[PDB]
């Protein structure tokens, strides 16, 4: 009856399933695999990623310029799944920094920028490379 | 100019 | 779908923010607090919880009766937050046990049983005790 | 008995900002 009660239940169930190597759905599997890849990336390349992330000085007037520039660097030489994971982790750090800095309004804009870049610039490579389903076979932990 | 480099340097543990 | 790419961004961002004590939204703060609380209940009550959970012997023919019996017992003496959390944890463990036993069909059915129970039997109490916003206050982990 | 018994006991940690 209340959509939100159903979404709370589905979120919790998806979580407990993931903790045992199971997935609510294929999309839930892709989400969890990306979360974990982001954490792995962040841990393995902390030093380098801290260095580059700290070079950024976020403002509302320049946040898009910065996003655009990093992402084009990241994908200058083409696309891998590693670069894709880093792209997400980058977006996540930009959001956290924006919040830390009282620029919450950027979070929603960053999300949009990411979704656009993914839809317009990564989706063709993704799909030619066996889709997110393959990302999950390669890098997910799940029982699959 | 290191985001280029990072992109070439990153590896993930992989299921083999 | 461009919707599913959007959803992946949103999920990833929501996770990253949560790791640093922030929230994508109020709903994400509720989900996250309920995840943590589930985890904590399962830690604090492992023995009793795994005990009663192991006696279930889930079958497709018997799963609904088992669900409904357990929840009527758990809320027999009224509703409180702890019971609510055990309710969520109980449903998670039934989903995990169903998938362990190759009865994946039970998973959506169980989400449906939970959402309606939440909706019909728990929600009024919840809203008379300040709603999910009170739950996050008291049980969530968030920055200030 | 037992789920009602478990139900009566449940305490989790609370942010008692007091």
């Amino acid at each position: 009856m209340s959509q939100s009660n159903r979404e709370l239940v589905v979120d919790f169930l998806s979580y407990k399933l993931s903790q045992k190597g199971y997935s609510w759905s294929q999309m839930a599997a892709v989400k969890q695999a990306l979360r974990e890849a982001g954490d792995e990336f962040e841990l393995r390349y902390r030093r380098a990623f801290s260095d580059l992330t700290s070079q950024l000085h976020i403002t509302p007037g320049t946040a898009y310029q910065s996003f655009e520039q990093v992402v084009n660097e990241l994908f200058r030489d083409g696309v891998n799944w590693g670069r894709i994971v880093a792209f997400f982790s980058f977006g996540g750090a930009l959001c956290v920094e924006s919040v830390d800095k009282e620029m919450q309004v950027l979070v929603s804009r960053i999300a949009a920028w990411m979704a656009t870049y993914l839809n317009d610039h990564l989706e063709p490579w993704i799909q030619e490379n066996g889709g997110w389903d393959t990302f999950v076979e390669l890098y997910g932990n799940n029982a699959a | 100019k290191d985001w280029e480099e990072l992109g070439e340097e990153i590896r993930l543990k992989v299921f083999v």
